[PDB]
Formats: structure tokens, sequence, C-alpha cells
């Protein structure tokens, strides 16, 4: 998965700060 | 005169125990509203809707175990029952006599059906065939099979053309009545099918299962319209109104759902049962909701036309 | 030697997974 | 429902000021909103909210889960 790897870093700023 | 949902009059203790079916018919001869109630109590109840009042006429009893399913017919003045312990019995609603009886076995006859000539009772079984019983005749004519499990619902197209039948499993067959063949097996839910019915012009098939959704589908072709969802619990029982825009439907979560098929959204919900809601019916023009549940309470809703 | 046919269970079940909604 | 449709109303209105920071809030709270319809029993509406959030964010796991759960809640064990 290409798009995956990307998003990474943005999914574990979400879950950082809930 | 602006008409709005809402609950009309309330027969409270109606039967002793749980009601577990209803029936609305209208007779033209007669020009007067009947409802018919079969309850766990073991006893049938025929009461007259007039000037806006539930007046009971027949109190028919007979019934061994808790009757399950109570059915009128649509041209002559008769009516059906079926009980838990598969007898089934028709009622002459003029008289309040039994006009005769079936005894089908300890297994068959669970639900029951008038086909629309009123000449047939189609019922289920619990080995999976759809036995067929002359109203005249008080015989088993034949019967077709699904080799599925119980058929807990059972309707007629008002054309005539198609019975359909919902099976323990959430499979739904719809036959051909002209010639007894399976038309078609569709998946339909994974948990059994209470309450199935088809739409005044035939064209629709609604479906109600334990998973709290309601599936309709297009009979010519045997395809998925859609999907309905809402009830927090069972739904029970489906009626479409007769303007064939509308249906209701009811739920063990107590409230009784009146859903639009165009937009496909549930338009009214009434709250005022204090159980599950096991029968819920349209009377001949639709401006009126019946609806009877395990609090042993008859409810009556007027509906806007 | 005869009665209700029901065999007794003792049951202890886990309850589901919890998905509250999120705080921020 | 209403704080919640408020919240991402409110997240989406100031994006402009911060847009990361309030993408990731107004997920935070899309999925709240997906949960609750779950509650209302708007199990449509849920679905193709957690589909929305799942096609932008794969990464989000409890998406998965709560689409799985709803499955399972059907009756739908594959």
């Amino acid at each position: 998965r290409s798009f995956v790897d990307a998003e990474v870093d943005v999914t574990r700023d979400i879950v950082s700060r809930e | 005169m602006t008409n709005q949902y809402g609950i009309l009059f309330k027969q409270e203790q109606a039967h002793d125990d749980a009601i577990w079916s209803v029936a609305w018919g209208t007779n033209k001869k007669e020009n007067s509203e009947t409802v018919v109630t079969g309850s766990l109590d073991d006893l049938v109840k025929v009461w007259k809707w007039r000037d806006e009042r539930l007046d009971l006429q027949w109190s028919l009893e007979g019934h061994q175990l808790g009757v399950v399913s109570v059915d009128i017919s649509h041209t002559l003045p008769i009516a059906a029952s079926s009980s838990l312990d598969a007898h089934i019995r028709l009622w002459d609603l003029e008289n309040g006599k039994q006009i005769k009886s079936i005894d089908a076995g300890p297994v068959d006859a669970w639900t029951l059906a008038f086909s629309p000539d009123s000449q047939y009772l189609a019922t289920g079984t619990h080995v999976g065939k759809v036995n067929i019983f002359g109203v005249e005749s008080g015989k088993k004519e034949y019967s077709l099979d699904t080799r599925g499990k119980f058929i807990l619902s059972i309707a007629y197209s008002p054309d005539g053309k198609y019975l359909a039948s919902g099976a323990i499993d959430g499979i739904i067959n719809i036959f051909d009545i002209a010639t007894g063949k399976l038309l078609h097996t569709l998946e339909g839910h994974a948990m059994p099918i209470r309450s199935l019915t088809f739409s005044p012009d035939s064209q629709l098939l609604v479906t109600a299962s334990d998973d709290g959704y309601i599936k309709i589908y297009d009979v010519q072709h045997a395809n998925l319209a859609g999907t309905l969802s809402g009830h927090a619990s069972w739904v029970l029982n489906v009626a479409f109104c007769p303007d064939d825009t509308h249906f209701v439907s009811s739920s063990s979560d107590k409230s009784v759902k009146v859903w639009d098929v165009g937009t496909r959204t549930c338009v009214h919900t009434f709250f005022d049962h204090q159980d599950q809601v096991w029968g819920v019916k349209y009377n001949g023009n639709g401006s009126k909701i019946v609806s009877v549940g395990d609090d042993q309470e008859i409810h009556i809703y007027d509906c806007p036309i | 030697r005869s009665g209700v046919v029901c065999r007794v269970k003792y049951c202890n079940s886990l309850p589901d997974i919890p998905f509250d909604p999120k705080f921020i | 429902k209403k704080y919640f449709l408020a919240s991402l109303d409110r997240a989406k209105a100031e994006a402009e000021h911060d847009e990361h920071y309030y993408n990731a809030i107004s997920v935070t709270t899309s999925y709240n909103l997906a949960r609750l319809y779950e509650a209302m029993c708007e199990f449509h509406e849920a679905e193709k909210l957690y589909k929305n959030i799942l096609r932008e964010h794969p990464n989000y796991v409890d998406c998965y889960l709560r689409l799985g759960a709803m499955a399972r809640d059907k009756g739908n064990f594959y």
C-alpha cells in the first residue's frame, strides 16, 4: 500500500492527542 | 382540518395474556370495520370499530395453546386463526361460529395467510414446505417445498402471482402461484424473518428480521431496493399502507415505525406501547393503524391521507 | 425422576470491547 | 448529535487558521458522530462515515473495527 505509508504520520498525529 | 399522526384510542387489558397477532378488514355490505386479535391466552376476540370506538362483538374460543396468527378475508366475512398446537380454525364473523377446523398435526400450521380470493390458507411448516388448505375443502390441496428450515412468515401478493416465505436462517423464497415453482431464493438476512409483506401493486416485497433491519425487494427482478434501520430490537411485523407510498412496522423495542418507501426514511414513531409490539396493521383506506403487543393493549393511530 | 429439561450453566461472559467517543 | 455537528462545523469554520490541526480534530469528531449514529441505529450513515474516514485515513484502526462490529452485529461474521 503506497498511500498508506504516507499517512502513518498524520494518523499518529491524530491519535497522539485523543 | 390538518391531520397529524397520533393515538386516538387505547383498549387496556384487551386479552388476558400477550396479544400475538391482529388483522384489520373492511366489509362493504356491513360497512363496519372489523378487527380480529389472537393472544397467548387461547382466545380470539372480534371487535367492531364504530363511532371512533372499539366494541366487542364476538369472543371465540377453542384454540388449545396460544393463538399465533389471525387473518380476515378481503371480500368474504370469514376469519382464520392458528394456535401454537398447529390447529387451524375458521370463524364466521357474521355469527361468530366456527365454520370448520383443520388439525395440521403437531408441527405444521405456524402462521396463516388468506389468498387474494380468500379461497385458500397458506401456512409455513416446520419441515420447510408451505402447505395450502382449501377454505371450502378444509384439506391440504398441495404444498410448495423450499428445502429450508422453519418458515416464520407468509405473504400473498395482492395480484395472486407469488407467495413469499421467510425462513429461520434469513433466506427468502418467492414461489409462482400459477405453476407452484420456486422463482427465487434470496439471501435476505442472517437472522429469522418474522414478517414479510407485499405492496398493494405487488411490485415490492418488504421483509423484517431480528437484526433490526427492513429490506425492500423488487419482486420483478428480485433485486434489493433498499435497507432500512432505526429499530433498537427485533422487528416483529410489517404492513403496507393502502396508499402504497408508506408502510408501518413494529419491533421488540416497544415502538411502531411508519416508513416512506420513496425517501426510505422513517416518517413517524409511536412509543406508547410498554412491551413487545407483536402486530401492526392498516385499515381499509390507510387512515388508521392498529397495534397489539405483550402489554395486552390495542392501540389505534390516526394517519393523514 | 421427571422434571423440566434445563441444564443450568454458570456463565462468566466478558463485556464487549468499549468504543466510547474519544476526547480531544 | 447537536454538539458533534457543532464541533465538526466549528473545526471546518476555523480550518483556515490552522488546517493541519483542525483536520485531525475533525477526524476524531467525525468518528464520534459515526459512533453516535450507531447508537441512534443509523447504521447506514455510520457505515458511510466510517468508510469516508477510512478512505482518507487508512491507518484509523477503530473505523475498521467498527465496520467489523457492525457487520458482526448484522450477523455477517465473514
